[PDB]
């Protein structure tokens, strides 16, 4: 749907304005633990194709991570993703 | 600016097109729009083979006259920015 | 993030040894496209349903290669040449510069 | 100084990538020259006087239109339209 | 150009005070040039005077425009001689433009 | 910067201090400096003034006080760290 404005981090195409982005689909956040258990933020713009799929995220991902998205200008700001409970 | 260009085709007969005239110039979405012209040369004999629009190329930005500046070719090329600006085309090496 | 994205690329004539054959231009910046499609495919990367099920796929199962970063726009140019008969050709060449990069 | 905003023309010497900071608006203006030539640009306005900055003069000799904001950014796909020829 | 801060060292043999100045050599003076647009952006520093002035000049041009003046300065330390050719430590204040604005 | 020397050759004209430490203050993150200054009659020092000085780039980055300029009527220099300015030291 919308003009939708969104902060990006880490995602930002190459002719962001402000670290932010336009899109038609969805503002995202996400937090990630690498491989060596480093944890990074990042933040971007989503398309609506595909949207259902990359909010909703795989829970057997093998890596940890929580993306949460949003439709509202800007609102990227007040994601706060918190990583899911370790796998025993 | 470059709106149209002379056109010219050696080939005309063969190819079934036209041979001289005018060519306007189409261009994509803010790039640049050229013409060019290529001779050949017999001992000062000037024999034109083609003359036309060119695509945006960043080897004819800022050129408003059409020259040749490589040294003795078999076949001379040069390209321009500007409207009929391959009307004519100079030699300097 | 060495994510994929669109890198440099003269292609000059004389290096691949074209000179004799194609009278203008001497060479064009192709431009090519480069690095890893990462978990989630941001808008500006254009990806289909498939790669973004392929990225997901990948981060379960890493057998499953990631999806793949190629130009998903790119622009046309002119070019001049000699034929069999060292006749002088003229060719408008579709999609020979990139222009954007996207994860397929 | 709690607001940001996307500047273009009117940046402080020193700002980092087009974007300044206030206590503020945000404002674009369009403006018309003597000879039909227009122009866009955009900044920071500190509160004090903002009242008549974001008004402006309709008796200005040359035709321009401010537009004023108070949200982050609300500045940066802002084109107002000249007054009335 | 718009208001700002332009370069300008102040060298004292350039000026004829290497006699009179036994330091520092010169300093970084810096000056303001430039004009006061409308409308005056936050890092000019505007009173409202200043704001109101520029909408004057945007009606009647007659009315001059605002000017551009150093709003912040910092200070130097400053060895020199007097009338008696004693040594005298000053410290000068507001010497180096630090900011400019409109006025 | 912290603190310098401090030297008054004047200070029964001035009703200061003649000698003693002097703590430098300086503003929102400037650098602070010391300085000596001092006549040389043909070998024989005679100290003018010790004390703070304000930031200046002539004193950045320098440890030890040096007088460089040849032979002046008034000997002159300024240093980076605290007491810096305690020795002196002339090479043209
Ligand atoms: C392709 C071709 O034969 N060219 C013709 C040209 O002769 C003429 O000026 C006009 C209509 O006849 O436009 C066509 O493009
Ligand atoms: C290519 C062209 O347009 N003409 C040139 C001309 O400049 C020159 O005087 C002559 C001798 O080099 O050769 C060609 O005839
Ligand atoms: C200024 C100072 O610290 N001492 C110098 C000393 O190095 C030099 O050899 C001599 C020359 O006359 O006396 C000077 O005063
Ligand atoms: C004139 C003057 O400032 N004298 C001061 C004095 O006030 C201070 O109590 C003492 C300790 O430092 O000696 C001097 O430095």
């Amino acid at each position: 749907l919308p003009f939708l404005k969104c902060y990006c981090s880490g995602h930002c195409p190459d002719d962001a304005i402000n670290n932010t982005c336009i899109t038609n689909g969805h503002c995202f956040a996400i937090i990630e633990e690498d491989d060596q258990g480093e944890t990074t933020l990042a933040s971007g713009c989503m398309k609506y194709e595909g949207s259902d799929f990359q909010c909703k995220d795989s829970p057997k991902a093998q890596l940890r991570r929580t993306i949460e998205c949003c439709r509202t200008n800007l609102c990227n700001q007040y994601l706060q993703p918190t990583l899911p409970p370790v796998v025993i | 600016e470059t709106q149209e260009c002379l056109f010219f085709n050696a080939n005309w007969e063969r190819d079934r097109t036209n041979q001289t005239g005018v060519e306007p110039c189409y261009g994509d979405k803010d790039k640049r729009r050229h013409c060019f012209a290529t001779w050949k040369n017999i001992s000062g004999s000037i024999e034109i083979v083609k003359q036309g629009c060119w695509l945006d190329d960043i080897n004819c930005y800022d050129r408003t006259d059409c020259i040749e500046k490589k040294d003795s070719p078999e076949v001379y090329f040069c390209c321009c920015e500007g409207n009929m600006c391959n009307e004519k085309f100079s030699y300097f090496p | 993030k060495s994510s994929c994205k669109r890198h440099p690329l003269y292609v000059d004539f004389s290096d691949v040894g074209w000179n004799d054959w194609i009278v203008a231009p001497p060479g064009y910046h192709a431009f090519y496209c480069h690095g890893e499609c990462p978990f989630p495919l941001a808008d500006h990367l254009n990806s289909t349903n498939h790669a973004i099920v392929q990225t997901l796929v990948n981060s379960v199962n890493s057998k499953i290669p990631k999806a793949c970063c190629v130009p998903t726009e790119l622009s046309a140019i002119s070019m001049l040449y000699l034929d069999e008969n060292e006749k002088v050709v003229l060719k408008n060449y579709q999609d020979m510069v990139v222009e954007g990069c996207g994860c397929r």
